[PDB]
Protein backbone atom coordinates (compact mmCIF):
# COMPACT_ATOMS: atom_id res chain seq x y z
CA UNK A 1 0.00 0.00 0.00
CA UNK A 2 0.58 3.85 -0.37
CA UNK A 3 -0.23 6.53 2.19
CA UNK A 4 0.58 10.23 0.23
CA UNK A 5 0.22 13.04 2.66
CA UNK A 6 -0.13 16.10 0.77
CA UNK A 7 0.62 19.17 2.91
CA UNK A 8 1.34 23.18 1.53
CA UNK A 9 2.92 25.36 3.32
CA UNK A 10 4.17 29.15 3.75
CA UNK A 11 8.34 29.39 3.67
CA UNK A 12 8.59 33.36 5.55
CA UNK A 13 12.62 34.02 6.09
CA UNK A 14 14.60 37.19 6.91
CA UNK A 15 16.97 38.24 4.09
CA UNK A 16 20.49 37.04 5.81
CA UNK A 17 19.30 33.26 5.57
CA UNK A 18 17.71 30.18 3.41
CA UNK A 19 14.88 28.14 3.37
CA UNK A 20 16.55 25.52 4.96
CA UNK A 21 16.45 22.34 2.49
CA UNK A 22 18.29 21.13 -0.76
CA UNK A 23 16.30 20.32 -3.21
CA UNK A 24 17.49 17.17 -5.36
CA UNK A 25 15.85 15.96 -8.83
CA UNK A 26 16.17 16.01 -12.68
CA UNK A 27 15.48 12.86 -20.40
CA UNK A 28 11.75 14.77 -19.34
CA UNK A 29 9.20 12.43 -20.36
CA UNK A 30 8.01 12.02 -16.85
CA UNK A 31 5.18 9.62 -15.72
CA UNK A 32 3.90 10.26 -12.09
CA UNK A 33 3.87 6.82 -10.05
CA UNK A 34 2.23 6.67 -6.53
CA UNK A 35 6.23 5.78 -5.29
CA UNK A 36 7.92 8.83 -7.24
CA UNK A 37 4.88 11.73 -7.79
CA UNK A 38 7.00 14.24 -8.38
CA UNK A 39 10.65 14.98 -10.23
CA UNK A 40 12.37 17.27 -7.48
CA UNK A 41 12.20 16.58 -3.82
CA UNK A 42 13.65 17.26 -0.78
CA UNK A 43 17.16 15.92 -0.42
CA UNK A 44 17.87 17.10 2.99
CA UNK A 45 15.95 19.69 5.48
CA UNK A 46 17.92 21.97 8.37
CA UNK A 47 16.90 20.96 11.54
CA UNK A 48 15.11 23.81 13.15
CA UNK A 49 15.12 25.94 10.20
CA UNK A 50 12.46 28.09 8.13
CA UNK A 51 11.61 24.94 6.19
CA UNK A 52 12.15 22.58 9.25
CA UNK A 53 9.69 24.55 11.32
CA UNK A 54 6.82 24.96 8.31
CA UNK A 55 6.56 20.60 8.91
CA UNK A 56 8.45 20.10 5.71
CA UNK A 57 10.92 16.98 5.66
CA UNK A 58 13.74 14.97 4.29
CA UNK A 59 12.02 12.99 1.30
CA UNK A 60 8.92 15.10 0.51
CA UNK A 61 8.28 15.53 -3.46
CA UNK A 62 7.82 19.36 -4.71
CA UNK A 63 3.76 19.15 -6.62
CA UNK A 64 3.45 23.29 -6.27
CA UNK A 65 5.89 26.17 -6.12
CA UNK A 66 3.91 29.27 -5.16
CA UNK A 67 0.83 27.91 -7.18
CA UNK A 68 2.52 26.78 -9.90
CA UNK A 69 2.87 23.07 -11.02
CA UNK A 70 6.34 21.98 -11.17
CA UNK A 71 5.65 18.29 -11.50
CA UNK A 72 7.23 17.51 -14.81
CA UNK A 73 9.25 20.80 -14.31
CA UNK A 74 13.39 20.59 -14.44
CA UNK A 75 15.62 21.00 -11.71
CA UNK A 76 16.84 24.49 -12.95
CA UNK A 77 13.27 26.00 -13.82
CA UNK A 78 12.41 24.95 -10.35
CA UNK A 79 15.13 26.79 -8.41
CA UNK A 80 14.84 29.63 -10.55
CA UNK A 81 10.84 29.47 -9.60
CA UNK A 82 11.80 29.40 -6.37
CA UNK A 83 14.45 32.22 -5.92
CA UNK A 84 11.45 34.53 -7.64
CA UNK A 85 9.28 35.06 -4.47
CA UNK A 86 12.26 35.65 -2.72
CA UNK A 87 11.90 35.60 1.53
CA UNK A 88 8.51 34.22 1.02
CA UNK A 89 7.69 30.31 -0.46
CA UNK A 90 4.19 28.57 -0.68
CA UNK A 91 4.98 25.10 -1.72
CA UNK A 92 2.54 22.18 -1.69
CA UNK A 93 4.52 18.61 -1.04
CA UNK A 94 3.62 14.84 -1.00
CA UNK A 95 4.99 12.49 1.48
CA UNK A 96 5.15 8.91 0.06
CA UNK A 97 4.91 6.18 3.23
CA UNK A 98 4.66 2.21 2.76
CA UNK B 1 21.98 17.73 -9.66
CA UNK B 2 20.97 19.66 -6.09
CA UNK B 3 20.72 22.84 -4.84
CA UNK B 4 21.04 24.46 -1.35
CA UNK B 5 17.77 26.65 -0.40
Amino acid sequence: DYIIKEKTVLLQKKDSEGFGFVLRGAIEEFTPTPAFPALQYLESVDEGGVAWRAGLRMGDFLIEVNGQNVVKVGHRQVVNMIRQGGNTLMVKVVMVTR
Amino acid sequence: DETNL
